[PDB]
């Protein structure tokens, strides 16, 4: 067994991290006080769920998790929440005043002050690990902390843990879900600074989550709780293979091996189905063919884009519930003859498939209904570059007038870092075009 | 994240005391400082404006160079609630003279004020910055107030400075020297504030006369408008919710270039109350953005919105708010700049003000504000070309050169706003 | 359409299905920037 | 009140379309780069499809199908017709390379005239002028009097539901020069005919009413039976083939697009697809009617206000 440490930075990373660990405890039968009746080895073990939980002599299962926010109000709702007893004080880290939606303030001004503390508290978790695999980092692209401090931390994690893998779950900004006007700046700045320190990054576009919440849960104006509980379902689908018995994506290195042939093109598209309203009394249970077909519907993707106008490098299908290989291959054969599914020429046209028989867990009283089967598709397609092009375009509009730039220079950042960052994203966009388009 | 409020001069302390009456009510604080409210959103962020026998005390400093108006605050409805040591006043007055407030009378009193500021700042767990109420047309709020702002910046250079600045108008004038005092003050604000709400007495008078059909508006009528605006514009600072704003995020998001930090507020429904028909969300959005509803006498259709922040208060359809807000931009896209994407943001708060089941308040950084600085510049120039009334200022040690430089800096400001109306 | 590397356990199974074959800054440099 | 933008000033057809939108008082034109639009009349090249459909509270529609170029450029169309199981045929001339299928072109070369574009009887002459080599139709149907050649242009509208609408009015673009099989009586391009005309029909443009009468008098058949059935067959085959690749059915933005199909007719009244055009112009006589039909079925179907087409 090899351990994974989760790190949650800024408001989005913390509040999403709250939802995930709530879900993880439900999936594993761990009560809010940290007790786990199913676990018969008291105070130790190297089961699969021990990758994410350590154990005390008292029998308490403790998340290998750190929560970090440069303001105390969000983390305080963990301290005093439903799982207070799960975490211990050392894992919740709050500063005094936040980064004010400003990457440069989160990265340079406040980050300097707090990085050594955060690294020290992570070291206390790494020391309890007999074989640390690396880190899962949850954060927004857009926040001052989520963008500015995350990038400083990722740089320092590559220093202090050079051999360890680092995975990201990144919340990509969408005006429908309250955004700062400078979020394009923050997004580009932090992608540039984090690009070479992350081995695999799952972008989640708030616009996509928001619309799924409106369309499939028929919530008229979804809350952060609605958004985060759906996001946590997808995150849990992605991390299940680390926490349960299985042979696919069983450690962080396999994510890179299976999803990322080229280190810079390391942003897989996630597509999830089905998402069913819980106040919908009687709903037909979707079949393997249907939920697999729904994986090629842009309306189910975590980032809206058109994979038909791009090329695939890698594709993993992650099923939960009543699913057998026979049905998967039937559904795939059908889909190959009707969908437009082009792989690059230097890659096998195929699917790695993982099945966990336990159907998804939902939060009692949440807006998602139990289903008897679901699937998360992870595909590395060049079509996700549409998300970069969109963001890059908004950055250009504002930067052409140097709008807001003075806030960043006033924190000690050189204007040249904007151009550095933007030029990196320009290369990134052209790497995608080289890989996935022909003239 | 505590705010320290300072109110200076006659106007400053009058609209200041109304602000505290209004929000004290909204948070359930009675004149004696004891909380007797019925909801817990009221107390959740109460410490932003109040210090804590479980009584709440405004973190407010009351400043004036003559004792009159502050005797009136101490006798007013909520007068008991202010900390007695936070009244800081002299005897001489400022004679509606910027130089007296800034250089002679005010200089004598400013260190006493900073001692009270310092004491309030020390009892702060994490000081956000300062909020000052004042007019620009008099002597104490204008001259001493900008002197305070400068001294505060020097002692707290990493904190935010926010002002509600009442701009003078010939339609509601006390003295002819108001353009001089206002021009000298704007120069101070361009340099030493991060955010200034322009509260234009011309716009308030027009609104009282035309819309509210009050034919003889008093300062009490004008101040009813300012009170409603100050409450709405501070809502997201004082109440918990979706979006918990603060002074620094305000400035980062609304100010694309450091000198263009002068905002036009807007409010709906405009009231003198007397009406029980609550407005539909479409109507709030329509009126709020109507020129006849903005507290600065500027035509937004003569300029462009750089940034806009709107807050809707009461119980109403979030879905309908977003629809109407998006409607207004998508129907007049010409009045929003292309080079700041998604520059209109909207918040909601369930807790309506008093006497209203729903309201809307608008914060706008519009290039049309240049019209207000032009108006002042014209009035300034009409007198200054003849050096009229200047002896009031040279008698206090000032030289004409200082007026010339202030005129120049304000014309520069007008130019800069026009530069981005044509971008 | 080939099915390879099939692994089964009590919790589920995994496999691969093939449809067609194919044709760092230092601690000091950080501290300086900060 | 709907909003739209105009990013192709050279568009004859959508210049008329926008002027009709304005003349309803319910459509407002914004500046080119304003993102807050309902309708985009996009540019011909590098239209930014990835930025469409991301504006909150805006249903967005664009007048091009992303991916349609595969039908609408001659190399792509030959490849498309050759590798698509649903066409790869009979109504497309044997077509074939870069300056591959060079060995294969010479293998069939063993009437042996061909044409290159992107006309000779000797392969050597054109391989060194070099692109696609297409079998030249040596036995066209010749209009008389005039012993002359022609091509048929059909306008086809595909709406956001991927319904296919064939405009009632075609146009024959005719050669005004008798056909000599031993390059102007061979190219019916109108710009080539009014530069190297006006003889028999105004503009070397014969419309359907007259051409049908001609077939009735000269051949005892109709335009519908002898030609249009094949035309409708071909339009459906091409567009239904590419439908899964370009359909905006479940997309975050919607497309429609106007196409111009160019057909040849041979001596036995068989119809041949020559090419498909993704940015066609119209016949002046027909602009009013067709641009109004575009607004009715392509634009107001998505954005309603307060048939000239055959449904294929
Ligand atoms: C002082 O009251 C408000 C301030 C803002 C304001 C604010 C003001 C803006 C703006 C953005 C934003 C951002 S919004 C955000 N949501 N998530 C991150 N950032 C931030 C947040 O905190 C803030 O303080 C910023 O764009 C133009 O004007 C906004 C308001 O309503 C929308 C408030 O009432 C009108
Ligand atoms: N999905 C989701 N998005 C969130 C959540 N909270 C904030 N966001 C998004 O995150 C971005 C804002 O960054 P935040 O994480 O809130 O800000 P922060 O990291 O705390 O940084 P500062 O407050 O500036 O110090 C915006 O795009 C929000 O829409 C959340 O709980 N869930
Ligand atoms: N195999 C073929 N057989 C007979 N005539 C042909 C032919 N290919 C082309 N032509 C003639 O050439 C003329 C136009 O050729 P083509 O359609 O290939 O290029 P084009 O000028 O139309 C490019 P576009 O219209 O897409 O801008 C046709 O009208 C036709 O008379
Ligand atoms: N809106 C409003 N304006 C005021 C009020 N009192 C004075 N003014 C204006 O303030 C300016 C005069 O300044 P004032 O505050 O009285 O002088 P000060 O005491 O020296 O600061 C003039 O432009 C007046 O119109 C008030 O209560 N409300
Ligand atoms: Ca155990
Ligand atoms: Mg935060
Ligand atoms: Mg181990
Ligand atoms: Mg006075
Ligand atoms: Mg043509
Ligand atoms: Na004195």
């Amino acid at each position: 067994m090899r351990e994974c440490i989760s790190i949650h930075v800024g408001q989005a990373g913390v509040q999403i991290g709250n939802a995930c660990w709530e879900l993880y405890c439900l999936e594993h039968g761990i009560q809010p006080d940290g007790q786990m009746p199913s676990d018969k080895t008291i105070g130790g073990g190297d089961d699969s769920f021990n990758t994410f939980f350590s154990e005390t002599g008292a029998g308490k299962h403790v998340p290998r998790a750190v929560f970090v926010d440069l303001e105390p109000t969000v983390i305080d709702e963990v301290r005093t929440g439903t799982y207070r007893q799960l975490f211990h004080p050392e894992q919740l880290i709050t500063g005094k005043e936040d980064a004010a939606n400003n990457y440069a303030r989160g990265h340079y001004t406040i980050g300097k002050e707090i990085i050594d503390l955060v690294l020290d508290r992570i070291r206390k978790l790494a020391d309890q690990c007999t074989g640390l695999q690396g880190f899962l980092v949850f954060h927004s692209f857009g926040g001052g902390t989520g963008s500015g401090f995350t990038s400083l931390l990722m740089e320092r994690l590559s220093v202090d843990y050079g051999k360890k893998s680092k995975l990201e779950f990144s919340i990509y900004p969408a005006p429908q879900v309250s955004t700062a006007v400078v979020e394009p700046y923050n997004s580009i700045l932090t992608t540039h600074t984090t690009l070479e320190h992350s081995d695999c990054a799952f972008m989640v576009d708030n616009e996509a989550i928001y619309d799924i919440c409106r369309r499939n849960l028929d919530i008229e104006r979804p809350t952060y709780t609605n958004l985060n509980r759906l996001i946590s379902q997808i995150v849990s689908s992605i991390t299940a293979s680390l926490r349960f018995d299985g042979a696919l994506n069983v450690d962080l290195t396999e994510f890179q091996t299976n999803l990322v042939p080229y280190p810079r093109i390391h942003f897989p598209l996630a597509t999830y189905a089905p998402v069913i309203s819980a106040e919908k009394a009687y709903h037909e249970q979707l079949s393997v063919a249907e939920i697999t077909n729904a994986c090629f519907e842009p309306a189910n993707q975590m980032v809206k884009c058109d994979p038909r106008h791009g090329k695939y490098m890698a594709c993993c299908l992650l099923y939960r519930g009543d699913v057998v290989p026979k049905d998967v291959n039937a559904a795939i054969a059908t889909i190959k003859t009707k969908r437009s599914i082009q792989f690059v020429d230097w890659c096998p046209t195929g699917f790695k498939v993982g099945i966990n028989y336990q159907p998804p867990t939902v939060v009692p009283g949440g807006d998602l209904a139990k289903v008897q089967r679901a699937v998360c598709m992870l595909s590395n397609t060049t079509a996700i570059a549409e998300a970069w092009a969109r963001l890059d375009h908004k950055f250009d509009l504002m930067y052409a007038k140097r709008a807001f730039v003075h806030w960043y220079v006033g924190e000690g950042m050189e204007e040249g870092e904007f151009s550095e960052a933007r030029e990196d994203m320009a290369a990134l966009e052209k790497d995608y075009e080289e890989v996935g388009v022909d003239s | 994240r505590e705010i320290v409020h300072i109110q200076a001069g006659q106007c400053g302390n009058q609209i200041g005391a109304k602000f505290w009456e209004v929000i004290s009510d909204e948070h359930g604080i009675d004149p004696t400082g004891s909380y007797h409210g019925d909801s817990d959103l009221q107390l959740e962020r109460i410490n932003v404006y109040y210090n804590e026998g479980n009584k709440y005390v405004p973190r407010a400093i009351l400043v004036d160079l003559e004792p009159g108006t502050m005797d009136s605050v101490r006798s007013g409805p909520f007068g008991q609630i202010f900390r007695p040591d936070n009244f800081v006043f002299g005897q001489s007055g400022a004679g509606n003279n910027w130089a007296k407030g800034h250089y002679t009378e005010g200089a004598e009193l400013v260190d006493s004020v900073l001692d009270v500021v310092r004491k309030e700042s020390e009892s702060c767990d994490c000081l956000q910055g300062f909020q000052l109420t004042h007019s620009l047309g008099g002597g104490t709020g204008s001259g001493m107030g900008t002197l305070l702002i400068s001294k505060i910046r020097e002692e707290y250079p990493d904190r935010i400075m926010n002002t509600f600045s009442v701009m003078p108008s010939p339609k509601v004038s006390d003295t002819v020297v108001e353009p001089y005092n206002a021009t000298l003050s704007v120069h101070q604000l361009v340099e030493n504030t991060d955010e200034t709400y322009c509260i234009d007495n011309e716009a308030l008078y027009d609104i009282c006369f035309r819309t509210l059909k009050l034919t003889t508006p008093t300062y009490g009528d004008l101040n009813h408008l300012v009170s409603a605006t100050m409450s709405g514009v501070t809502t997201c600072l004082r109440f918990p919710g979706q979006l918990n704003a603060d002074l620094r995020k305000l400035a980062v998001n609304m100010v694309p270039f450091p000198r263009l930090h002068f905002f036009m507020p807007g409010f709906a429904p405009l009231t003198s109350s007397q009406q029980y028909r609550a407005l539909t969300v479409p109507e709030l959005t329509q009126q709020m953005f109507d020129s006849k509803n903005m507290m600065a006498a500027c035509d937004p259709r003569h300029g462009r919105y750089l940034t806009v922040a709107a807050i809707f208060r009461g119980r109403m359809s979030m879905k309908e708010v977003d629809e109407q807000m998006l409607n207004v931009q998508n129907k007049n896209s010409s009045y929003f700049v292309e080079w700041i994407p998604n520059n209109v943001k909207t918040a909601v708060c369930d807790i309506p003000p008093r006497g209203l089941k729903m309201s809307a308040t608008f914060i706008g950084n519009s290039t049309a504000i240049q019209e207000l600085f032009k108006r002042i510049s014209e009035q300034f120039t009409a007198m200054f070309r003849r050096k009229a009334f200047l002896h009031w200022y040279t008698g206090e040690g000032m030289d004409e050169m200082e007026f010339t430089e202030a005129e120049s800096n304000m014309n520069d400001l007008v130019s800069e706003y026009q530069q981005y109306q044509d971008a | 359409m080939e099915v390879i590397e099939l692994n089964k356990c009590t919790s589920g199974q995994s496999f691969e299905v093939i449809l067609k074959p194919p044709s760092d800054p230092s601690l000091e440099e950080i501290q300086k920037k900060l | 009140m709907y909003t739209f933008v105009v990013r192709d000033e050279n568009s004859s057809v959508y210049a008329e379309v926008s002027r009709l939108l304005l003349a309803t008082g319910q459509w407002k034109r914004l500046r080119k780069d304003n993102p807050r639009f309902n309708l985009m009349l996009g540019e011909r090249n590098r239209l930014p499809f990835g930025r469409l459909g991301h504006e909150p509270g805006l249903v967005q529609l664009v007048n091009y199908y992303r991916g349609a170029d595969k039908l609408c450029r001659k190399a792509s169309l030959v490849k498309l017709i050759k590798t698509s199981p649903e066409l790869s045929c009979t109504w497309f001339p044997e077509s074939y390379i870069y300056p591959d299928e060079r060995e294969v072109f010479l293998a069939a070369y063993n009437g042996n005239v061909w044409i290159a574009k992107s006309i000779s009887s000797e392969a050597s002459e054109l391989l060194d002028f070099i692109h696609v080599i297409q079998k030249y139709l040596e036995k066209p149907l010749l209009l008389e009097p005039g012993h002359r050649k022609f091509d048929i242009r059909s306008w086809v509208l595909v709406d956001h539901l991927y319904n296919i609408y064939l405009y009632r009015e075609g146009v024959l673009r005719t050669s005004s020069e008798p056909y000599n099989s031993a390059k102007t009586c061979h190219l019916t391009n109108h710009c080539i005919q009014k530069e190297y005309y006006g003889r028999y029909e105004e503009g070397n443009e014969m419309f359907f009413e007259e051409f049908n009468q001609y077939l009735m008098d000269a051949l005892n058949t109709t335009l519908e039976n002898s030609i249009l059935l094949q035309i409708k067959h071909i339009i459906r085959s091409c567009l239904m083939c590419i439908e899964p690749a370009i359909s905006t059915k479940h997309l975050h933005y919607q497309s429609f697009q106007l196409f111009g199909f160019d057909f040849m007719v041979d001596e036995e009244l068989k119809v041949w697809l020559i090419e498909v055009n993704g940015a066609p112009a119209c016949a002046q006589k027909l602009y009013a009617e067709l641009c109004q039909g575009i607004v009715d079925v392509a634009i107001s179907s998505v954005f309603p206000l307060a048939s000239i087409f055959i449904k294929l």
